[PDB]
């Protein structure tokens, strides 16, 4: 109901954690669990590749159709772009429904 | 190769997009009159025309077909598909037909 595709078997969850690295144990045995750990974090790179199937528009209508377009008028910032501070923003919620079809 | 009661052609108006190329076809109905009584006549600018506007020539009984405007070959929606999706286009080949002729 928010949108998208309902999948019985959706893309699986990818789970990740940093393996615990203990700090130095005491020199005499203690059966208590370790609360003492070496502070660490991890970084890396993640690639995702999806293949999408398209359904082309077959329409016979004579007149032109509504398209999603940028505005030609001048502006301080270009839409869908970084600003002077390096912040990427999205001006509007673009939807997918423009082309038309008969019932 | 037909006779009085057989059509010599069909109406093909569609456009076809193969994505490297587009093939546009247009079929229209025309009416051809008799021009200037089957005569070749010379024509020229009148007196009082400025030097810039003088001309000399010939008018002929013949007519001619001109498809040289784009909207002949493209619907406004087919034109939109072309100009929105493409960096350039050029014509490759054409095919011309006259059929279903009627002399009244």
């Amino acid at each position: 109901l928010m949108g998208g595709f309902g999948l019985k078997h959706p893309p699986p969850q990818i789970m990740i954690k940093n393996t615990p690295v203990p700090a130095n144990p005491p020199t005499n045995f203690s059966a208590a669990k370790f609360a003492s750990f070496i502070t660490q974090y991890s970084t890396g790179q993640v690639s995702v590749e999806i293949e999408w199937e398209l359904q082309k528009e077959n329409s016979k209508r004579w007149n032109p159709e509504i398209q999603y377009t940028s505005n030609y008028n001048k502006s301080v910032n270009v839409d869908f772009t970084v600003d002077t501070n390096g912040v990427y923003s999205e001006p509007r919620p673009i939807g997918t429904r423009y082309l038309t079809r008969n019932l | 190769a037909d006779g009085v009661g057989n059509s010599s052609g069909n109406w093909h108006c569609d456009s076809q997009w193969l994505g490297d190329r587009v093939i546009t076809t247009s079929t229209r109905t025309w009416a051809l009159p008799t021009y200037n009584n089957h005569l070749y006549k010379q024509i020229s600018s009148q007196s009082g025309a400025t030097n810039d506007n003088h001309y000399f020539g010939y008018s002929t009984p013949w007519g001619y077909f001109d498809f040289n405007r784009f909207h002949c070959h493209f619907s406004p929606r087919d034109w939109q598909r072309l100009i929105n999706n493409n960096w350039g286009f050029r014509p490759k080949r054409l095919n011309f037909k006259l059929f279903n002729i009627q002399v009244k």
